[PDB]
Order: structure tokens, then sequence, then C-alpha cells
């Protein structure tokens, strides 16, 4: 058996990451560490063999055999980091080519934001001026957004946009209803939103 | 450089006469493994610590009192074959 | 001790592999169809057909990539035509326990390579075309992983498989059978006596001329000879004047006897 | 590389289906995985070679079969809601020489349903920057919104000017539930797209948001009164304002 720290873990930018699985099998002598993008299939992204450190880059996977217990950790991390780390590991030969798989932790690192300046938008369909959409955007990292206790209004979760050309991020979480009391001023009442948030 | 074949041969019971025998022979020593010994079964050819090759041969037979076979061996080292009785 | 080994016999283009449990063979491979033969029902041990099929497998492609990875690089490394390389490997056993393990490559009969650590090492003494054909080895490690993988961890495990496996076979007590005979003389009043003792299992054995009690130095061991039936054969020989020659006796002690040894008076 | 068909598919309860893994790369060693949400991949058949296969750690319901070397098929035998799950096939070398790990598909997301009429495509609206942000901001964002669909099977994608664009583009990683008390709940999805509001202010530029839906093929059976929930595209455009 694998076990693997669940997480999730939201990390700022620039801070060194620790992920780490735990095993009970010693005969276990081959270990991989894999990324998973979202929507997307696991990548090998470090091999060791037996007891030992390999560095490559930023990243630094580590067996610790008497111990039983396997580290990657990654310095420095970026952004582009975010993602599910899954640890295998294989027996020795002959092993079937068969591995198991930790249930992965998944990584979220928040990125610095330089210059916050956040507020609260609506804006109206493209076709029928009637239906509605509040934008939260432009917030800080520390800030977190926090579902609705109202069912009838929905929120989605901050996600980072990379204007590239600008060199520019920016943290966003959209709120609608299709109820019409719903207003932009409380779409986010139930989140602890900055005293200096823009409403126009 | 190269290394003679040592050829010992023998029996596996005593040789009494009109009683069913064994007749071995033990060529060890040699190198390299280019070796031809004389309907008779060999062994699978192995190698001693010291690198060198050795192969047993065998063969059912009767021991009679006019008869007294032979072990027959060329090598890369002989020049001539070398033939061993009992 | 208890020792394991495949060997490899190359020569230059034939090729042979053979397991060995000690001087009893129990593995040998197939040249036309690539395959394992169970010399024993027992040769197979622990493993299972699953694994075992692995194995041959990895020994198939290995023994390729070795293979033609030589007349690749036979110009390359001084090796002139003809000639004959040799491997052993594999781990040994002290009395029940993983006593480590080994693995030795020789080219023309003379030591060239062998496997420490997680890596290839020259024998100091086969010279700087050996320290090359290490830097070759070493190039890719993971190719070096493996070999680690297989002495150090297979093995082992195998080994003690097989062992508890054939238990009936090995482990077996066999008597063995005892005669006296006339040697070729060693001079004028001289004689040769000559103490056969033949068929015996397993192959430690002692034996040694006695007057009485007066072990007799001078007693002359051979070589322990082999036969198809994995018994073992010996003689133990001792040069005497002729009048000296009837106070002796022959004594043979050997595991099954369990006690009452073999003795012989030359009368 | 490593290759997995169909990538989306929807199934009502005991219907079968078969996926087909391909690669170019030789291997020796195939793999078919099922990995659920949060969980890992935990492996149900595997094949150390051509023509045979062998059981992994959940097996149990599907059945693999190893044709050609570049081949390995998964069949369902029957459709449960249990098997509802994302699958990966993957492949190795059997002796690889630069280090262990295995390559990986992409893919295939697979949805087991009751009825077939709780499939519904997705509908899309884009939403017009704010006069405010702008004014504030010198930049301009818009937002797409697809609702109403399901299941799960949707990929989402900003089109401007007639070209896919990336830069600017943030999309929900996952979607909500509309009606998250229901198990066959549908769904909504949400995805910005910043650009400078000197590119949006002019009547020239053109923005489309498009969804990719899979659902329902040809060959599945429709006694509805509502339109066949069948794959499609479903857009919404906007153009600049001055
Ligand atoms: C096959 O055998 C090896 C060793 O054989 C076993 O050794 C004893 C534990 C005893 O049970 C004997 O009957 C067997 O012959 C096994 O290696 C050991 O495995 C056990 C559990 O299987 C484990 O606790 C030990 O630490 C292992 N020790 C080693 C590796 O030396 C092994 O399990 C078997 N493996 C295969 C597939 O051959
Ligand atoms: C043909 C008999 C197969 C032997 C069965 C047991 C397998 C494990 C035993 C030790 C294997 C050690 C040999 C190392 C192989 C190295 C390959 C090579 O370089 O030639």
């Amino acid at each position: 058996e694998v076990e693997q720290d669940p997480g999730p873990l939201s990390v700022p930018e620039g801070a060194i990451v620790s992920l780490n699985c735990t095993y009970s099998n010693s005969a276990f002598q081959y270990f991989m560490w894999y990324r998973q993008y979202s929507r997307k299939g696991p990548e090998l992204l470090m091999y060791t063999y037996s007891s030992g450190n390999k560095e490559d880059g930023r990243f630094t996977a580590q067996v610790d055999k008497s111990s039983k217990y396997i580290s990657l950790f990654i310095r420095d991390s970026q952004p582009s980091d975010s993602a599910t780390y899954l640890c295998a590991m294989s027996t020795s030969l002959p092993n079937a080519g068969k591995s198991t798989f930790g249930d992965g932790t998944t990584l979220t690192v928040k990125p610095n934001i330089q210059n916050p300046d956040p507020a609260v938008y609506q804006l109206r369909d493209s076709k029928s001026s009637d239906k509605s959409v509040c934008l939260f955007t432009d917030f800080d990292s520390q800030t977190n957004v926090s579902q609705s206790k109202d069912s009838d209004v929905y929120i989605t979760d901050k996600c980072v946009l990379d204007m590239r050309s600008m060199d520019f991020k920016s943290n966003s979480a959209v709120a609608w209803s299709n109820k019409s009391d719903f207003a932009c001023a409380n779409a986010f009442n139930n989140s602890i939103i900055p005293e200096d948030t823009f409403f126009p | 450089i190269q290394r003679t074949p040592k050829i010992q041969v023998y029996s596996r019971h005593p040789a009494e006469n009109g009683k069913s025998n064994f007749l071995n022979c033990y060529v060890s020593g040699f190198h390299p493994s280019d070796i031809e010994v004389d309907k008779v079964e060999h062994s699978d050819l192995s190698f001693s610590k010291d690198w060198s090759f050795y192969l047993l041969y065998y063969t059912e037979f009767t021991p009679t009192e006019k008869d007294e076979y032979a072990c027959r061996v060329n090598h890369v080292t002989l020049s001539q074959p070398k033939i061993v009785k009992w | 001790p208890l020792s394991f080994h495949v060997i490899w016999i190359a020569s230059f283009k034939q090729n042979l592999v053979s397991g060995w449990l000690s001087d009893l063979q129990t593995h040998t491979w197939d040249s036309n169809s690539s395959t394992i033969v169970f010399l024993w029902p027992w040769s197979r041990g622990n493993f299972s057909n699953e694994e075992w099929k692995e194995l041959e497998t990895l020994f198939r492609i290995r023994t390729i990539r070795s293979f033609e990875g030589i007349r690749r690089y036979a110009h390359e490394l001084q090796f002139e035509y003809p000639f004959e390389i040799q491997v052993t490997g594999g781990c040994e056993l002290h009395s029940g326990k993983v006593s480590g393990s080994f693995l030795q490559l020789a080219y023309q009969g003379s030591d060239f390579v062998s496997f420490q650590n997680n890596s290839w090492l020259p024998y100091p003494v086969a010279g700087n075309m050996a320290k090359h054909f290490c830097k070759v080895l070493n190039q890719n490690q993971h190719e070096n992983d493996i070999t680690h993988n297989l002495l150090s961890d297979t093995c082992p495990r195998f080994i003690l498989g097989l062992l508890d496996a054939g238990k009936a076979h090995l482990q077996r007590q066999v008597k063995p059978e005892a005669w006296l005979s006339h040697g070729p003389s060693p001079g004028p009043g001289h004689l040769q006596l000559v103490c056969h003792v033949s068929g015996f299992y397993p192959k430690p054995v002692w034996v040694m001329w006695m007057r009485g009690e007066q072990e007799q130095q001078g007693t002359q061991r051979g070589d322990i000879l082999p036969s198809a039936d994995g018994t073992w054969y010996l003689r133990a020989t001792l040069e005497v004047a002729a009048g000296e020659a009837a106070d002796l006796s022959c004594r043979v002690k050997h595991s099954s006897l369990e006690g009452q040894d073999i003795v012989l008076y030359w009368e | 590389g490593v290759t997995q068909t169909p990538k989306f598919r929807v199934l009502k309860t005991g219907q079968s289906m078969t996926l087909l893994c391909a690669q170019d790369m030789n291997h020796e060693y195939m793999y078919w995985y099922r990995q659920d949400p949060g969980m890992g991949l935990r492996l149900i058949h595997y094949s150390v070679g051509e023509g045979t296969t062998a059981k992994g750690e959940v097996p149990d319901g599907y059945n693999v079969s190893r044709l050609k070397k570049q081949n390995f098929l998964l069949g369902l035998e029957s459709a449960a809601p249990s098997q509802t799950s994302v699958y990966f096939c993957a492949s190795r070398y059997f002796l690889p020489t630069q280090g262990m790990g295995a390559f990986f598909g992409q893919g295939t997301r697979l949805t087991v349903v009751e009825d077939l009429n709780k499939v519904f495509p997705p509908e899309v609206a884009v939403f017009e920057p704010s006069e405010a942000e702008i004014s504030h901001t010198q930049k301009a964002t818009l937002v797409c919104l697809a609702t109403g669909f399901y299941p799960d099977h949707v990929e989402l994608s900003w089109w401007v000017n007639g070209k896919e664009v990336h830069s600017g583009v943030c999309t929900d990683p996952q979607p909500l539930k509309e009606q998250p008390a229901l198990n066959d709940s549908r769904y909504a999805l949400s995805s910005r797209l910043r650009v400078s509001a000197t590119f949006w202010q002019n009547p020239r530029n053109h923005f489309r948001c498009q969804v990719q839906f899979y659902g329902l093929s040809e060959n599945d059976e429709w006694t509805q009164d509502r339109a066949k929930p069948v794959t499609q595209i479903v857009s919404a455009e906007a153009w600049g304002r001055a």
C-alpha cells in the first residue's frame, strides 16, 4: 500500500513545496513521481532507483528505504507547478512491469499579485441585455472566495489568467443567478472581501 | 596462453566381469573450449574458478576380460590425439 | 559453500547459457526457441510461470544486446579473432544465509571485469583495455541498476526457494561403497595402497590410511570425480614398503554412515 | 505517442463499449487504468506482449484484447453507474534503458446513466465588459457561461478574429452543479478572456466563445420531444463597442 498526503496544498509563489509518500511493502525498489495537469494525463516527472536523491532543476526526488518515506521537493515554486502529483512504486524484478499509485496530492501555487485592485463589476448579456453576471476581479492571492450559502446563487472558484504580452496576472471569480433580487453588491457577501473593493 | 585437457578414465562400480557398469571420462582443466572426445552421451559444458572448462562423458557397458576401452581426446593444444585407458 | 550461478560461454559465433546450483546443473537455455529449460521439476523453485516467462524474456533481450554489442565493439576493443568470453553470475549461502553475490567476466581464460557495488570494475591485471571496457559498460547507469537488482534481490530470493523446493533431492544421503587395490609400483620393494570410495552424496568426505589410530600422513587425496547420477568418487593412496602393508587399514567417514565408519584392513 | 479513442462517451446502463489504445512506440507493455476524482490510478488489466493479457487490481466488469503489438482494447461487458470514471491507457518498453516510468494517454471520460433523457447540450452566453472596469483598469474582461448541460463532457475555447486564443484566458477547471441536491444534476461552466480596453472598443474585432459538447451518437435511440442531445458546438459572440 502507498499512503500519500491527501492535501490539497495551497502555497504562495516562491515557496518550497514538499510532497510525500509512505509505503508498507519493503520490496519496493523503483520510485516514480508523476505530474498530472487538470483534464490531462499523468506525465513522468522524476524517477529514482532505490535509496537516494536525484536533483533535476528545481526538483529533488528523495527516497528513504529504512523509513519507507519518499519525497518530492519543489524549489521556488512557480504557478505553472499547479497540478496533481502522483507517486508510484514497483517491487524488485521480476515485477511484472506493474506499479502501485498513491492517490495523489493536488497542489495550487498562488501567484504574487504585484498591484492589486479589487472590484466587483456587472456584465450584461451581449444578446438579451437582461441576463446579468457579476465579476469579482483583480484581488490579491491571500484573498479567498467563499461558496454561496444561497443555493440559487452560483459562485465559481478563483482562477488565474495571464495576459502574457503585458506581463500581467489577475485573479477572478464569477457569480450569477436568474433570481431577480440578485445584485452585484450582495453577490460575494459570504466572502471576506477587502474593504477597498471598488463597487461601481 | 592455452591449457591442456587433463584426462581421467574410470568406472562407476568396481569392475567385475559380466556385471553391468558405467564408464566415465573426466576431461578437465583445458582452454579454450573447442574440444572433441571419444553411442555416447556427455554433460553440459561448465568451467572452474580458474576459468578452465570441464566435461564428463559416460556409457553403460559390461567390463569383460579381453576388452579395455579408451578415451581419445584432441585439442588446439594437442599435436596428436591423447588416448587414455583403464 | 552453497552457490547458484549462471554461466555464459561466448565463442567467435556460438553462445551457451546454463544455470547451476554448485556442481549440479538445474537450468539449460534452448538455442532454437529461446526458452529456459528446467532439468528438475523443482528446477523452478519459488517463482511462478508468470515470473519465469518475464525473466526468460529479460534474459533474451539482455543477452542479445550484450552479444551484438561485442562484434559491434570487437574492433574498437583490442579483442582479436578468435576469442572467448566467459561470464559467471549469482549468489551464495553460508549456512542458510545470504553470504553475498558476484558477477565476473573473463577474456581468454583470465579475469577481465567484475561487477562491484553498482558498477563495473577492471581487474588491475587485465590492463588498459579492461579499464576501457568498463568505461563503456558504466556509460548507461540504468543498465547497471538492473544488473544490480538481479544480483542482490532477485537471485537471493530465488536460491532460497530452489533450496526449499528440492530439499528431497539435495539434503539426501547416499551411502558410499569402499574397496582396496594396488596402484602402480613406486619402485622395487614398495607398493601403492589404493582406497576406493565411490558413489557417495553429499560431496564432503573423509578418507585416511591408518595404522590402528595412527593417522598416516602421506595419505594422498585425489580429485573428487563426478558421475551422471550426481554421486562422487574418490581415491586415497599411500606408498609403503611391502612389509609395512598388512599393519594398515583404510578409514572412511561420511555423513550417511552416522558415526559407524567404514574400515577396510589390507588383509 | 499513446492515443485513446474515443475521448468521451455516454452509456445507458447495461450497454456495451470498446475503448481502443494504440501506440507506435514499439512498446511491449500496455495498461488500462481507471481514475476516479481525487484518487489515483487503479490498474484494470494489462498485457506483457502480443496475444497475452492479465488482471490488474480492479478487473471485474472489464475485459481486454491485445490484438497487435500496437493495439490494446478495453471492453465494458455491461455498463453500470459505478463505471463512470476516466480511463487511461499506458505503455512502456519491457526493459527500458533510460529509466522506468510509463507513457500515458490523455484519457477517456466515460459517464454511465440510467436514462438517456438526462442528457442536455449547453446553452452559451457571452457577457460584455463593464464600462466601469474599462474606465478603471484600462482593461476589458469578457465572461462566457455554459449552462444546463449533462454530462460533464465539454471543451471550451475562445476565438478572436477567427483564431483560437490562449493568452488572457481562464476557464474553470471543474464545473458547478446547478442543483447539487441531485445526483444527475446538470452543470455550469465559466471562462474569462481579458484584453486591453483599446482592443475591445474596436468594432472590427470579433469575440466568440465556443463550447464543444460530447453527447449522444447517431446510433443512440431518441424518442423525446426536444431535439436529440447529440455531440455539437454551441457558440456565442460579441463585437467591439466604442
Ligand atoms: C520466494 O522466497 C523468498 C525467500 O523464500 C522464503 O523465505 C522465507 C521467508 C520462508 O517463508 C521460505 O518458505 C521461503 O522460501 C521470499 O523472500 C522473502 O519473502 C518474505 C515474504 O514472502 C519476506 O518477509 C522476506 O523478508 C523476504 N526475504 C527475502 C527477499 O530474502 C519471497 O517472498 C519469495 N519471492 C519470490 C517471488 O520468489
Ligand atoms: C537461465 C537460468 C535463469 C536463472 C534464474 C534465476 C535468476 C536470478 C539469478 C541471478 C542472475 C544473475 C545474472 C545477471 C544477468 C546479467 C546479464 C548480463 O550482463 O549478461
